RNA sequence: UAGCUAGUAGGUGGGGUAACGGCUCACCUAGGCGACGAUCCCUAGCUGGUCUGAGAGGAUGACCAGCCACACUGGAACUGA
RNA sequence: CCCGCAGAAGAAGCACCGGCUAACUCCGUGCCAGCAGCCGCGGUAAUACGGAGGGUGCAAGCGUUAAUCGGAAUUACUGGGCGUAAAGCGCACGCAGGCGGUUUGUUAAGUCAGAUGUGAAAUCCCCGGGCUCAACCUGGGAACUGCAUCUGAUACUGGCAA
RNA sequence: GUAAACGAUGUCGACUUGGAGGUUGUGCGCGUGGCUUCCGGAGCUAACGCGUUAAGUCGACCGCCUGGGGAGUA
């Protein structure tokens, strides 16, 4: 139920920064973000139309840790909802807790964030949790000695921190204002492409 | 002008000595608002028979009447053995095509569309039939001037 | 109102009774083109009033007989 | 036989304009002058007229904007082997609205739109486009 | 077709009988010739099924033990080039045994993990 | 599978039932059903729904709920609202 | 459900990688052994067999078989065909049946409109609510495309009359 | 009671550019009917081709097809 491999490879494999790394040194310096993992990584043949629209669902996938079962769940969902089906989808996996924790910078990565693993001053330990607008998220008194969370927001706090969001310092909360437009997010993911893929 | 390759195939003749193959290329070209054009190419290399294909397509480009990146109402083409059936999607639906259908209404700027294909899949009729449907697609400006009203009236 | 049916009577050899076919033009569930149906009831007719080819009035009533739940109400046209 | 006399007025004006007839005649009756008169208010076909008494014809005049028919597609919907009715919530649109359907009601033959306006259903004629 | 023509009149694995599996009795165990253009001796057995249907199974995998009175379990699945061959057997299921010395798809082979 | 039916179809009267009724019996009439498929043969519990499908359909009726039927097999009544 | 203890400790597999189809090399074998859903692969340099290394997909599951619908517009009502691909009876007459030129009147069966009654609850769907989340549970709505009755409309179809 | 019984093309009706013939009526070189043959336009068709005697554009009704075999067989 949970990726436990080498993460370098998964970004090597998408060829694209996945922000699946701490960040004590470079990416380039950590492995060969031009290549594709393996013997035959070289290379590069065509890929198919099939083959395209997997890559773009992947890599949506591989950010986040989120398998295919609850990956299939949430573009059910994000097809119900109404209006843009693969902006729903985004705004759906933006919603999701998890990345707030890393997003808050408590974790250096997601994985680290999700060993971690409150809202609106009650606990949950869910990564799934969809956090609504004008919801509080915050951390705990009890694991405020750990070294980790003071290591992890030091490295989140040379990232560009979130555009919809309020992380604080000390007490270490933040607003979920609005749920993210597409605008917010990168203009790089080709979501269109998953639509397309879970519509075959 | 946005470029797609759609197929190639390699075809033979016969021949005294033996069997001359060659390859076939079915590309389409379109500037993602409302022009699309198709191209066929044949050569003895499969790059000689793109690049015939592409030279083809650009200069055999037809205007589309879009309406904000879907279809103007329900269209149906048809070319040799393929009926194609095309219909307005709502935003978010993206191209739900098959691959030759997609590659012409990606290219002519068809962000959201229903479509199926009936009878013969053969990319080549496909394409015709597709384009077809599409350059026989009325807006509702020409559909008043025709009938001599104004277009709230239609 | 009371509710009655109309038919044309298609035999009037048993005494006291009359077969009416009730007429109906119904879609096909499938297909859409209307048919015509026929329902045949057995109707109780005391006075041996119709004959074959009459349109008559009848109404539903109490079982009279094992294949009659349905009366006579009117002639409404003679053959 | 002669079974449909609308559908004979429809492929009339259908091999009409594909033929570039300027106007094509037929047979009159007060149907086909109905549905003439709403093809007309349409703006699909220029004029009609009726001429005679004992066997009138009904004439139609056909338009063509830049060398093209007007009328691109003509269709009979409800016919003598399958009749079609439909409520005013399942009336049909054609061509998304930029076509009609003549819809036969109890108050006359009109458009689909006009018969939704209405609050009517009816029996589908054709679609014309 | 007409509407009023259509108002008038409307519009490989047997011996399974329809369970995922059936329990046999081998009657004889024998090799066969494919046919054109392949070429192999191919292990096949005629067995007699619990719902009584005789049948032709194919014995998959590298080397079997299985003698006339073998009891085996069956499943659907035709051998293309062996004509009349409809079944496969169940490696690693009852009498058969699994497959001596598979370490790639073990699971479809009867093959405990080393 | 093209003909089927003699309490068979209807009537009158007696009886019977909680109750209408060939429900039953006597007498009278000769009806009644059937190509809009009777009769015969094969398969089957029915439905809300379920699965699939863009829909129209197709497939299905396990679990949950409504209805029916059955209680070793065949038959019978008694008691009792 | 909460608090405390100890220590990464007790916890990862399955299928696949010739095309369709995401993923390629070496070694063994030499039309054999074997593979195979379909096309096919194997007769000495096999990405197709068997092992390995690498990789892809799923993941406490993964594969296989069975079974239904889909794709299949491949029974086509929506939505197909019949000169030569499968398909026009050898030809006609004709009962039942289907269909029916044109005008007026009438009727109101079809059709249409409105109203009323019913269409169990659950399920599906929508907006909410509750279990940390989810599944699950649940409030109200929508829906149940139907059926019946009553009151109207009368163009079209049917009946009747001329 | 069957044939490659063939136009391998069901019957009836309406509509839609032309050209050249054959045959058989009829009105004043010029019309107007019936039947028939060849070529070809739009359109249609997988193509071949069909093309006012449609395989074009429509309507009514019927017959028939649903992979090759097994079999027009039991
Ligand atoms: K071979
Ligand atoms: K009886
Ligand atoms: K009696
Ligand atoms: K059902
Ligand atoms: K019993
Ligand atoms: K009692
Ligand atoms: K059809
Ligand atoms: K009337
Ligand atoms: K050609
Ligand atoms: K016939
Ligand atoms: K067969
Ligand atoms: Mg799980
Ligand atoms: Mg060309
Ligand atoms: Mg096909
Ligand atoms: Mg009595
Ligand atoms: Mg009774
Ligand atoms: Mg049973
Ligand atoms: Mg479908
Ligand atoms: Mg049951
Ligand atoms: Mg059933
Ligand atoms: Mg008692
Ligand atoms: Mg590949
Ligand atoms: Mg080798
Ligand atoms: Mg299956
Ligand atoms: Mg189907
Ligand atoms: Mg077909
Ligand atoms: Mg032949
Ligand atoms: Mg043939
Ligand atoms: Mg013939
Ligand atoms: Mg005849
Ligand atoms: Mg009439
Ligand atoms: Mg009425
Ligand atoms: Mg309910
Ligand atoms: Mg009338
Ligand atoms: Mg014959
Ligand atoms: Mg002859
Ligand atoms: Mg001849
Ligand atoms: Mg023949
Ligand atoms: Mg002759
Ligand atoms: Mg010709
Ligand atoms: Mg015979």
């Amino acid at each position: 139920a949970r990726y436990l491999g080498p993460k370098l490879k998964l970004s090597r494999r998408e060829g694209t920064d996945l922000f699946l790394k701490s960040g004590v040194r470079a990416i380039d310096t950590k492995c060969k973000i031009e290549q594709a993992p393996g013997q035959h990584g070289a290379r590069k043949p065509r890929l198919s139309d099939y083959g395209v629209q997997l890559r773009e669902k992947q890599k949506v996938r591989r950010i986040y840790g989120v398998l295919e079962r609850q990956f299939r769940n949430y573009y059910k969902e994000a097809a119900r909802l109404k209006g843009n089906t693969g902006e729903n989808l985004l705004a759906l996996l933006e919603g999701r807790l998890d990345n707030v924790v890393y997003r808050m910078g408590f974790g250096a990565t997601r994985a680290e964030a999700r060993q971690l693993v409150m809202v609106n001053g009650r606990v949950v330990n869910i990564a799934s949790y969809q956090v609504s607008p004008n919801d509080v998220v915050s951390i705990r008194e009890k694991a405020k000695k750990q070294s980790r969370v003071k290591a992890a927001l030091e490295l989140a706090e040379q990232r560009e921190k979130p555009t919809w969001l309020e992380v604080d310092a000390g007490k270490m909360e933040g607003t979920f204002k609005r749920k993210p437009e597409r605008s917010d997010l990168s203009a790089d993911i080709n979501e269109h492409l998953i639509v397309e893929l879970y519509s075959k | 002008l946005q470029e797609k390759l759609i197929a190639v195939n390699r075809v033979s003749k016969t021949v005294k000595g033996g069997r001359i193959f060659s390859f076939t290329a079915l590309t389409v070209v379109g500037d993602g608002n409302g022009r699309v054009g198709f191209g066929y190419g044949k050569a003895r290399e499969v790059p000689a028979a793109i690049q015939k294909a592409m030279e083809k397509a650009r200069r055999n480009m037809i205007n589309v009447a879009l309406n904000n990146g879907t279809l103007q109402h329900p269209v149906k083409g048809v070319h040799t053995g393929s009926r194609v059936f095309m219909q307005p999607a709502s935003e978010g639906t993206g191209i739900i095509a098959g691959g030759a259908m997609r590659a012409v209404l990606e290219v002519a700027g068809v962000h959201n569309v229903l479509a199926k294909a009936y009878g013969s899949t053969n990319p080549i009729n496909v394409v015709r039939a597709t384009i077809d449907g599409l350059e026989n697609m009325n807006s509702p400006e020409m559909v008043a001037a025709k009938r001599g009203k104004s277009v709230e009236e239609i | 109102k009371i509710r009655t049916l109309q038919g044309r009577v298609v035999s009037d050899k048993m005494e006291k009774s009359i077969v009416v076919a009730i007429e109906r033009f119904v879609k096909h569930p499938i297909y859409g083109k209307f048919i015509k149906r026929t329902t045949k009831l057995h109707v109780h007719d005391e006075n041996n009033e119709c004959g074959i080819g009459d349109v008559v009035e009848i109404r539903e009533c109490r079982p009279l007989s094992k294949t009659k739940s349905w009366t006579l109400v009117r002639v409404v046209e003679k053959a | 036989s002669m079974q449909d006399p609308i559908a004979d007025m429809l492929t009339r004006i259908r091999n009409g304009q594909a033929a570039n007839k300027a106007a094509v005649t037929m047979p009159s009756s007060k149907l086909k002058v109905a549905i003439a008169n709403v093809l007309k208010e349409e703006g699909f076909i220029e004029d009609f007229k009726v001429e005679g008494d004992t066997k009138p014809e009904l004439e139609l005049t056909l338009k063509y904007f830049q060398g093209k028919a007007v009328v691109e597609s003509i269709q009979r919907v409800s016919r003598p082997g399958l009749r079609i009715y439909k409520r005013k919530d399942e009336l049909p649109k054609v061509m998304a609205g930029l076509g009609i359907a003549v819809v036969s009601t109890s108050k006359g033959v009109m458009t689909d739109r006009a018969a939704r306006q209405a609050g009517l259903g009816g029996e589908i004629i054709c679609y014309v486009a | 077709a007409t509407v009023n023509q259509l108002v008038r009149k409307p519009r490989n694995v047997p011996a399974l009988e329809a369970c995922p599996q059936k329990r046999g009795v081998c009657t004889r165990v024998y090799t066969t010739t494919p046919k054109k253009p392949n070429s192999a001796l191919r292990k096949v057995c005629r067995v007699r099924l619990t719902n009584g249907f005789e049948v032709t199974s194919y014995i998959g995998g590298e080397g079997h033990n299985l003698q006339e009175h073998s009891v085996i379990l069956i499943r659907g699945g035709r051998v293309k080039d062996l004509p009349g061959v409809r079944y496969h057997t169940v490696r690693g299921a009852l009498d058969c045994s699994g497959v001596k010395d598979r370490k790639q798809a073990r699971s479809k082979y009867g093959v405990k993990r080393p």
